[PDB]
């Protein structure tokens, strides 16, 4: 009969919705992650890039002043929440390869799962329907 | 209210479209009645017509001169001292209240056959 | 009817990637105001990618000047997609809802 | 919240069970809270009309309110006599020898038919005449 | 007619709403001032401080940050006056205004 | 009457929602309070630990940075605590002057 | 360019993709307008832009 | 009459909030015009040398030496490099946030154009 | 109640899956190759040639300059090829589900 077929056309349709709440908090986090690693790794010290470089710093968004870097070998990352400690490059490197290989995975092994508990809430309406 | 029997005709031509409260005064014997069509948008630059105070820095140049252009108004008024002073064209917040700090109370949302029956209830022309 | 919306969307696709340009036609105004002001005073460079390569300020005026180009050019088409897909639909609109009545 | 204001009320305008209080309520009451109220001296009348909820407080009186909040006698007012009646499968409890006895209510009745309509409005040009 | 002044006060009713909300800010921003100052106020161990306005840090020592600190709150401080006296006069306009409206419309 | 019941109803409805905005903005930064104060202490803190937000850095110590993050965190969960009760104390008081009014 | 939607058939929401592809849509008619005056031509018939797909000025 | 006037006046709630949103995008856009002056404004003032932490990306920051402070870079056109000096940059910050308040002038009465018609379908249903 | 269509509808959304990952990868791998091209052909090596990573600059020869893009769009590359073997085999099952309806 189509009549038990269109109960669960919008039952299926109105779970959809939940997961995409979840699945872009999963994505907002994968591109944030992926500027620390890529960045890092390819000028990878101050130290191991052999001394003085080149920079214009970011002041602002469209103000980059040019000059000569030449730091001292550390780096204070950021953490958050009143909270910065000054770090080393082999501190700072293998701590967001961490957080690299599980933002995507995080990803993955949800969104199969959020489409098998769509089916949970799909099916768990319709059946006490019929009976009751 | 009341009733139709002990009311009589009274003179000047009697006004209950818009008025029906005592935003005139209480009574009133001597002052006379001001009817304005005259010019009460005030200046916002010195002499100039610029913006209007929507700024802190619009707000502190401007307003001097915003009350500046009413006082010289409220000035002319006072000479022929009135306690009522009736606005219809040209009527702004601020000119109708820095009468009220020159203890006049001022009037103005009336249509203008009201108008052309309170300068019959008085027989003046109206100013401009 | 899915012909409906499908010359919409194909309209209202390239206005979205028009409406780009049209900050960054302001903004070629912009730059242009600003390259008046140089003749030798500070060089420009060009950023391109992961590379920020050097430029000449005759290099500069024609490469914003081209740029002011290419943006018109995709603005007079979109004048002949507008109308073309706003007019197919109407004719769609009386003879597809017909079809989906008997 | 609503349960424990009944019985600061209760003490507040009685102080014993030898004066009797009641509560009229247009609305449906806990049984659970109907046990408890009973043992403290108190009837609760539940689901009341709405039409009966003006013409009460113009002859006997009491007003609305959505608490229990300690009220003197002023405030509220009185009836001289209380009696739960039983005709039907309702029970009608009667309310006489009010605060002020204003309203008098006449009670017809019949088999719940346009004849029991018959007799309203013929008692009610019998009224009017 | 009588229509056309009826809308001028309802549209100077959303200029008080935003009259309101200037002065959630201006009072914000001058407690938010006074309590970074107060936190550098607080350490005595150290001159080095770091200010700045996007996401640099300049190196600069702690004393000459305070009085610039001062400055911060300060002016955050001088336009709630203006402002409030600028909320009230927009109260005033609207409100006086609206007095002259709903009673001889209904007269 | 029975409008002045059930128009007062949607009155507590509406104090949800706007008791809604407020507790589960400090309950978005107490999960945050949790992150941080778990990686600090497992990283190193001899070297000296510094406050980064936005528009300041005031050079710091571990032993000024560390009592902040445990205060912080014990701050909110008492607040959206309090700011439940509060609003449904509101819900509680509007209905009670509707019933004494309109009778 | 090939047309289904639009003349310039990107998805442009950049401005490196806008100036790689039609910096080289310069490119082929430089080398063709050349031909045309090398060969001699003083006067040329051009039909609508409506009977082609469009006519780069 | 009342049917399409409570059709009407929905219909205009959207369009308010549409171009709402549209003038809080460009509060952003000018937000950082004054924050790029203003991070101007120490530039010159306190002298090359000092150190700054600047962010090498997201949440990483890298410390390094001031100099030159008399040239910085300008973002302007489609993403391009403008080298000026500092004077004139805070000419063209301020000309930016003068533009995007432009942008937002033209919206703004036409803005109050659909909150006011909203309100006038909201009155002549209850007339 | 069918199992098996519960397996067919599971193949054929991992066929959609795979198709949208290769055409997002082909874009990047074109964006890095055409910004190889574009700074080889205005000014190579004179005095120095910076190039960017995050906000400080290094300073070395052309071809280094595109050889940090040639490494990505080999790594890229590898994937679209490791894709496509994956398009494959959501291909096999499709031709097999049919059977199976039949068979259990």
């Amino acid at each position: 009969v189509l009549k038990k077929l269109d109960e669960q056309y919008q039952k299926y349709k109105f779970m959809e919705l939940n997961l995409a709440q979840k699945k872009r908090r999963l994505k907002g986090q994968i591109p944030e992650i992926k500027q620390t690693l890529e960045i890092l790794k390819y000028m990878q010290k101050k130290k191991e890039s052999t001394n003085s470089m080149e920079t214009r710093f970011l002041l602002a968004d469209n103000l980059y002043c040019k000059a000569s870097v030449p730091p001292t070998d550390k780096m204070c990352l950021w953490l958050g929440a009143n909270v910065m400690l000054e770090y080393d490059i082999d501190e700072a490197q293998a701590l967001l390869e961490k957080n690299l290989s599980t933002a995507t995975k995080n990803l993955d092994s949800l969104e199969e799962d959020l489409d098998f508990l769509r089916d949970q809430f799909t099916t768990t309406e319709v059946n006490m329907a019929r009976v009751y | 209210g009341g009733i139709i029997e002990d009311s009589c005709v009274l003179r000047g031509v009697m006004i209950n479209k818009d008025v029906t409260h005592p935003r005139m005064r209480r009574y009133i014997k001597n002052p006379r009645i001001v009817l304005l069509d005259s010019s009460l948008e005030y200046k916002k630059g010195e002499s100039q017509t610029d913006i209007e105070i929507t700024r802190e820095e619009d707000f502190t140049r401007i307003l001097q001169m915003e009350e500046e252009y009413i006082q010289q108004l409220c000035e002319d008024i006072i000479q022929l001292k009135p306690d009522v002073v009736i606005t219809e064209k040209g009527i702004s917040d601020l000119a109708q209240h820095y009468l009220m700090r020159a203890n006049i109370t001022a009037i103005r949302r009336v249509r203008k056959t009201d108008n052309n029956r309170i300068a019959r209830a008085c027989g003046a022309r109206i100013v401009s | 009817v899915e012909k409906y919306q499908q010359l919409q969307k194909d309209l209202s696709k390239s206005m979205s990637g028009r409406q780009k340009l049209e900050a960054q036609l302001t903004e070629n105004n912009i730059v242009k105001e600003e390259l008046a002001l140089l003749d030798g005073s500070n060089v420009v460079f060009k950023l391109l990618g992961p590379v920020l390569v050097k430029q000449e300020l005759g290099e500069a005026r024609a490469t914003v000047g081209k740029r002011l180009d290419y943006i018109t050019a995709e603005i007079k088409r979109y004048e002949s997609q507008l109308r073309d897909l706003e007019r197919q639909s109407e004719q769609q609109r009386e003879t597809l809802a017909q079809l989906q009545q008997e | 919240d609503r349960v424990k204001k009944i019985i600061e009320l209760k003490r507040k305008v009685c102080g014993d069970s030898d004066k009797g209080f009641v509560v009229i309520n247009q609305k449906g009451i806990d049984p659970f809270s109907l046990d408890a109220l009973s043992k403290e001296g108190i009837v609760a009348l539940r689901r009341a009309k709405r039409r009966n909820m003006e013409r009460l407080t113009l002859a006997c009186g009491g007003v609305a309110l959505n608490s229990f909040d300690d009220l003197s006698p002023d405030c509220l007012g009185h009836a001289g006599l209380v009696y739960e009646y039983t005709l039907g499968e309702e029970k009608f409890t009667f309310i006489e020898k009010c605060n002020n006895p204003r309203s008098v209510t006449l009670l017809i009745k019949g088999p719940n038919k346009h004849t029991l309509t018959q007799i309203k409005d013929a008692v009610r040009d019998g009224l009017r005449a | 007619a009588f229509t056309e002044l009826q809308a001028k006060v309802i549209d100077t009713q959303q200029k008080v709403k935003l009259a309101d909300i200037q002065i959630e800010q201006l009072n914000r921003t001058k407690k938010h001032a006074h309590l970074t100052d107060t936190e550098i106020m607080t350490l005595v161990d150290e001159t080095n401080m770091y200010e700045g306005v996007g996401r640099m840090f300049i190196l600069q020592s702690k004393e000459a940050i305070h009085s610039q600190l001062l400055e911060k709150q300060k002016i955050a401080e001088e336009k709630i006056k203006e402002l409030e006296q600028k909320k009230s006069y927009l109260e005033r306009s609207v409100k006086e205004a609206e007095d002259n409206i709903r009673e001889m419309l209904m007269a | 009457s029975a409008e002045q019941v059930i128009a007062g109803f949607n009155r507590l409805r509406q104090e949800q929602r706007g008791l809604a905005s407020k507790a589960a903005e400090l309950e978005m930064e107490l999960n945050e309070h949790s992150l941080v104060i778990d990686t600090l202490k497992e990283v190193d803190e001899t070297r000296k630990c510094y406050r980064m937000v936005g528009g300041v850095l005031v050079e710091r110590t571990v032993k000024e940075v560390l009592p902040a993050l445990e205060n912080n965190k014990e701050q909110i969960q008492k607040i959206i605590e309090t700011l439940t009760q509060q609003l449904q104390a509101k819900g509680k008081e509007l209905n009670e002057f509707r019933e004494k009014h309109n009778i | 360019a090939p047309k289904t939607d639009m003349d310039n058939q990107i998805v442009v929401s950049d401005y490196a993709q806008m100036d790689r592809v039609l910096r080289e849509e310069r490119a082929y008619i430089l080398n063709l307008v050349k031909q045309i005056k090398k060969t001699g031509c003083n006067v040329l018939l051009i039909q609508k832009s409506i009977l082609r797909d469009a006519l780069s000025d | 009459n009342l049917p399409q006037l409570e059709m009407l006046k929905n219909q205009l709630d959207q369009e308010v909030e549409f171009l709402s949103t549209s003038i809080a995008q460009l509060k952003v856009v000018q937000t950082k015009y004054v924050e790029a002056k203003d991070c101007l404004n120490v530039l010159n003032k306190s002298n090359e040398g000092k150190e700054l932490l600047v962010p090498l990306t997201s949440s990483m920051y890298v410390p390094g030496k001031l100099h030159d402070v008399e040239h910085v870079l300008i973002d302007v056109g489609t993403g391009y490099y403008v080298e000026k000096t500092a004077e004139d940059a805070k000419d063209f910050f301020k000309r930016k946030i003068d533009f995007l308040t432009k942008q937002m002038e033209k919206i703004q009465p036409a803005l109050q154009e659909k909150h006011a018609m909203k309100q006038a379908v909201m009155e002549m249903m209850s007339q | 109640d069918q199992q098996k269509i519960n397996k067919f509808a599971r193949n054929t959304s991992r066929i959609t899956e795979l198709k949208e990952e290769i055409e997002v990868k082909k874009k990047q791998l074109q964006n890095l190759e055409d910004a190889c091209d574009d700074i080889m052909l205005a000014d190579d090596d004179c005095l120095m040639i910076p190039y960017q990573i995050g906000d400080v600059f290094i300073s070395h020869s052309q071809e280094e300059t595109q050889e940090m893009l040639e490494e990505a769009k080999k790594n890229l590359q590898e994937e679209i090829d490791a894709l496509e073997s994956r398009v494959e085999s959501i291909q096999r099952v499709l031709a097999d589900l049919k059977v199976q309806l039949y068979a259990k």
